[PDB]
């Protein structure tokens, strides 16, 4: 019995999803006209006379005439993440007008709710003295993000340092201590961020996707961040230590311009107590035996061994669908079939016979991830002119109703709906 | 089973490939091989389109590209008797973050000192004409533009040049697309930053010689670009600089019928690049299986000049094909009622294969 | 048969503008580039520039980019050259010429009959024919046409011709029929 | 590119073969043509592609050469052959021409208006008409 839900159409609803278990799906509609005065299609995050919760009820702030930050087309709500009583709805295209000079830099602004919106913290780490994307100006903080098990906020801005990318990390406590909205630049102390690398790492899109998992046995969650345009557009996926980001590993891709890092994941796919890396390449072209070059896609799985993580993927499961862009949204599923063997979901935006888009789910096994998705899930509604996009933003791996098995939430913003599945 | 060759007009002392039609007739274990005697015919007409990067990094490159139409024709005289040239322009998609959307910088995406036209994804400056003078004049009239990030949006321009067969002016000849950049390239997925989530659908979105649908469509994937370049008989010449030579050199390995080359900071060797790349392309012949499967597998064994014989993917390729040189293609349809199309890529001249089994 | 029927011999003033036409027939006017090849009396051929009826673009040499505003009319299959800021030194014959299919074959295969424009500051003048009373001598007449005519310091054309001679005048319409007498 | 085609002018006997060279400033890759200018008439194309013959042209005309050097060879002349010959390049822009060769075939040496007739060779300046196709004579008339 598939539970087919729906959302508000014609507002770019469905651009992301989340979990809740303090029960709430925070889905962003980043091209929605807001009730904020003087703001044109800023975007919003919806929990639904149906009205979304105004993350900041007041309109665009004004410079101390001209507003001090362009909420117009800020794409607020493109990536929404949640952990407990905390919400990290970020605006990747939030072009704040720098108080020093007028700049439309999408620094990205996350409105860090605490204790169910009792206090909204304007947490924009990329909004700092560094701007213009020479630092964190065009960083788009909150293009991707994630939460650890300790509540630590992890942000990925793929535009920081001329789109080299970076991973931000600060806990709720430091955000609250450094919180002072009277200043739009809050230098949060003790914030673990990746150091600026050399210019040869520019246009790497580090943090284009963000995942978390243990990879060094340091008892803290270690950051995984896709770098789909690094290593001469081959794309790699670096892993960083939780206590201090540093640089643990790198994992180069096995084809050009495949977007090795469009989506990443981190879960115990081999079920040995050690998390493992998973990468997706939606642009993974592959010539057929006929000699015709046609994208089919495959997902690279770097299994982690006790001695370390091997630089070669132990398995690179492949998609068979034609032009499916397999490898667009990976997110752990856990023990779907109750064998102690964690699985992973993956979404095809343009796959399927009628461009619907199958969400592929792989079974567990000794080698890690599978190569042929054991369970096949498809959108239920009939196809239309506008794309389904069913699988361009997905989250899963927790339990909602407490039925004893993990569930999954699909965010399909082509038709602005969502679907949940239970075992 | 039998070759059943029909309409095999003998290759011209224009048919470059004989048979120009045949109907093979068997299935399981079929090794039916029909020698495609491919003779590179002298003076076969060529249409060329020069897609050029118009970001500020190619401000000096545009000055060299200014006087290209007459020169490219003057150089392809020795290879073809009927040649045409057209021009296109591309900078980047006209939205954040690839450009700054401030009112002051939307008119001038580059710095205040550097005067730049407002950003544009693609502008069909000139449609294919036998008049290289129009190419030169319309290229000179083009004004430099700019963007913010290093990669440039040339793939949407490549698709727009390919799809608009009538408006661009493509003929039934060999088509070449010299795609010139000095920086990297945006592709599918690079548009998620600007909230451009619907990809390049691959249609003619050219209004008033301007790709006005930048904000709606994303850059295409490399696979879709390959499909549109091959399906339209267009042989790309990725003229890129040496800083991205280890980039586009790998790119040519995926894109069929390509030949990357290096240019100076100002693209001074672009004409020599085109000539050498097309010498490599013409001396090459990647026969295509067109599209047939589920009951047809084609193995290839070329026997080209100097006695070199290839197998498989190598056998689908010939090298060192001189002017008028005859090569023999042991094209074996293994199969395992339909008339599918065998084409040497970049050639509208075709051979017809019917697997009536 | 490709033919290029030009307008009659134009007359312009120094500093004014003249519009020489070229009614191209026998071929696709839009499909072929049309060039103008100035040829002064007694001089060679100098390539003014070219028009393009298809996309409307024009490009000229460094001597004609700002002076000769070249233009074409698609509907009438007629191309014009605007001699903005004329000079009396440019009294010459202007050809509209078609390339030999174009491409590298940029050969001027077809030439119009020639528009011998006479840019001068003198109005139309009747043909003053005064013989000795063997032939008719034409002196101080404007404009050409009726020994090629040679312009003198008086500013009017004059030619010698060696049965009643009938000197015609298309513009002036001052027909003169002088009997050839000693 | 400037074509200093040789010679400036020449005269040859009836039926004589003559080569007219148009050397280009750079190798033009067979981008050279030839034109003939009859007096009071529009020029006519003779040789295109540096080797080929235009339609309606007598076969005595021939084109050859490659790279930089080219030749216009005329296999015997006739009175119909008189005119000014221009070599036209098509490599760069602006288009360039030659100085023009006056291919005038030779023959045996020969108010009141004073008429002068049958002379060969040769305030107010007087022009002389081109030689007639019948006897190839030159006449001058001066007013004084």
């Amino acid at each position: 019995a598939p539970a087919v839900l729906s959302g508000p159409p014609g507002s770019f609803f469905g651009f992301s999803v989340e979990f809740y278990r303090p029960v709430s799906v925070l889905v962003g509609a980043p091209k929605a006209n807001t009730s904020q005065p003087g703001v044109l299609q800023g975007g919003a995050v919806y929990l639904c006379q149906c009205t979304p919760i105004e993350f900041d009820s007041k309109g665009s702030r004004l410079l101390e005439e001209e507003p001090v930050e362009y909420k117009s087309l800020q794409w607020f709500g493109a990536t929404v993440r949640a952990h407990g009583s905390s919400i990290l709805a970020c605006a990747p295209l939030y072009s704040w007008r720098t108080e020093k000079e007028p700049l439309s830099d999408p620094v990205g602004t996350c409105y860090l709710s605490t204790d169910n919106f009792t206090r909204i913290l304007e947490y924009a780490p990329c909004r700092s003295d560094f701007s213009w994307a020479a630092g964190q100006g065009y960083c788009q903080g909150g293009f991707s993000a994630e939460f650890t098990k300790t509540g630590r906020v992890v942000l990925g801005g793929p535009g920081s340092y001329f789109w080299q990318g970076q991973i931000l990390s600060a806990t709720q406590e430091q955000i609250a201590e450094s919180y002072y909205p009277e200043y739009l630049i809050n230098l949060v102390q003790g914030q673990l961020q990746t150091r600026q690398a050399s210019s040869i790492y520019d246009d790497s899109y580090l943090g284009y996707s963000v995942a978390v998992g243990e990879f060094s046995g340091d008892d803290t969650e270690d950051f995984v961040a896709g770098v789909p345009k690094g290593n001469l557009t081959y794309g790699y996926v670096t892993i960083l230590n939780g206590s201090d980001i540093r640089s643990l590993y790198n994992f180069s891709g096995e084809q050009m311009a495949s977007y090795f890092g469009y989506a990443v994941a981190a879960t115990d796919v081999n079920g040995d107590g050690l998390d493992d890396l998973l990468v997706g390449a939606p642009l993974l072209m592959d010539r057929t035996p006929d000699g015709r070059p046609q994208e089919v896609g495959r997902v690279y799985v770097y299994l982690q061994h006790p001695a370390g993580i091997e630089p070669t993927p132990t398995l690179t499961l492949t998609g068979h669908d034609e032009f499916g862009r397999f490898g667009s949204s990976l997110t752990p599923l856990g023990d779907l079939d109750q064998d102690g063997y964690n699985d992973v979901a993956i979404g095809a935006p343009f796959g399927g016979e009628t461009q619907q888009g199958v969400v592929f789910v792989f079974p567990g096994g000794p080698g890690g991830l599978g190569s042929k998705p054991s369970q096949v899930l498809q959108p239920l509604w009939a196809a239309s002119h506008t794309p389904d996009f069913f699988g361009s933003a997905l989250r899963g791996g927790r339990d909602l109703d407490g039925n004893g098995y993990p569930d999954l939430i699909v965010g399909s913003f082509g038709v602005d709906k969502a679907v949940v599945y239970r075992g | 089973g039998s070759k059943d060759i029909k309409k095999n007009k003998n290759v011209t002392n224009i048919t470059q490939i004989q048979p120009q039609q045949l109907v093979l007739r068997l299935r399981s274990g079929e090794p039916q091989t029909f020698t495609l005697k491919f003779k590179r015919a002298e003076d076969y007409p060529i249409d060329l389109y020069y897609l050029m990067d118009l970001s500020y990094s190619m401000k000096d490159d545009l000055e060299n590209v200014k006087s290209l139409g007459t020169d490219l024709m003057n150089e392809m005289r020795r290879i073809t008797s009927d040649f045409r040239i057209g021009f296109g322009s591309f900078v980047e998609k006209t939205v954040m973050p690839y450009i700054s959307t401030t009112p002051a910088k939307l008119r001038n995406p580059c710095t205040s000192e550097q005067n730049c036209t407002s950003p544009f994804s693609y502008k069909n400056v000139l449609s294919l004409t036998n008049k290289g003078e129009v190419f030169n004049e319309l290229v000179g009239k083009q004004r430099i533009s700019g963007n913010l990030d290093s990669p440039e949006g040339g793939f949407d321009a490549i698709m727009q040049v390919a799809v608009c067969g009538s408006l661009i002016g493509w003929r039934n000849v060999t088509r070449l697309l010299v795609f010139s950049t000095d920086a990297g390239f945006h592709f599918a997925g690079d548009g998620k930053l600007g909230g451009i989530v619907l990809p390049n659908d691959g249609q003619c979105h050219l209004e008033n010689n301007m790709y006005t649908m930048s904000h709606y469509y994303d850059y295409p994937s490399i696979a879709h670009l390959v499909q549109k370049l091959s399906e339209n008989n267009i042989q790309t010449i990725f003229a890129v600089t040496e800083e991205f030579q280890p980039v586009y050199k790998e790119l040519k390995n995926l894109i069929p019928k390509s030949a990357v080359g290096t240019l100076s900071a100002n693209s001074s060797n672009v004409i020599q690049l085109i000539i050498d790349a097309y010498n490599s392309l013409s001396s090459e012949v990647i026969l295509e299986n067109g599209k047939l499967s589920e009951g047809v597998t084609i193995s290839y064994k070329s026997y080209c000049k100097n006695g070199v014989n290839g197998t498989g993917e190598n056998g689908r390729k010939c090298s060192n094909i001189s002017i008028g040189d005859e090569v023999q293609f042991e094209i074996s349809i293994t199969s395992n009622s339909d008339s599918f199309k065998i084409r040497p890529l970049g050639f509208t001249e075709e051979v017809e294969v019917i697997l009536q089994y | 048969e490709v033919q290029l029927q030009q307008s009659g011999p134009e007359v312009g003033r120094p500093g004014s503008s003249v519009k020489i036409s070229c009614k191209a027939s026998g071929y696709t006017f839009t499909g072929y580039i049309l060039s103008w090849v100035k040829q002064s009396p007694g001089q060679g051929l100098e390539w003014i520039g070219w028009v393009d009826p298809e996309y409307g673009s024009t490009d000229s040499a460094e001597k004609f980019k700002k002076r000769a505003t070249l233009t074409a009319d698609i509907s009438s299959n007629t191309a014009y050259i605007q001699l903005s800021s004329l000079t009396s030194e440019d009294t010459a014959t202007y050809f509209c010429t078609r390339y030999y299919d174009g491409y590298y074959r940029r050969w001027f295969a077809y030439w119009g009959q020639g528009t011998l424009v006479t840019v001068s500051s003198a109005s139309t003048k009747g043909p003053s024919v005064f013989p000795l009373a063997l032939g008719c001598l034409v002196k101080d007449y404007f404009p050409e046409p009726v020994f090629p005519a040679v312009l003198q310091s008086s500013g009017l054309y004059s030619l010698s011709s060696v049965y009643i001679c009938n000197v015609n005048h298309k513009p002036s319409n001052t027909k003169v029929d002088k009997k050839v007498e000693p | 590119i400037q074509m200093t085609q040789s010679p400036a002018s020449l005269s040859a006997s009836l039926g004589d073969i003559v080569s007219i060279e148009c050397l280009a400033s750079e190798g033009i890759s067979n981008n050279l043509a030839w034109h003939q200018q009859k007096p009071g008439k529009s020029p006519q194309l003779l040789i295109y592609g540096a080797h080929s013959l235009h339609d309606g042209v007598p076969s005595r005309f021939s084109g050859s050469g490659s790279g930089t050097q080219y030749s216009l060879k005329i296999s015997g002349m006739q009175p119909e052959d008189e005119g000014v010959y221009y070599c036209q390049q098509g490599y760069k822009y602006p288009i360039t021409f030659g100085g023009g060769t006056k291919l005038e075939l030779k023959r045996t040496v020969a108010s009141v208006v004073c008429l002068l007739n049958n002379f060969y060779p040769r305030n107010s300046q007087e022009s002389v008409t081109e030689q007639d196709s019948k006897d190839s004579t030159y006449s001058l008339s001066s007013t004084l």
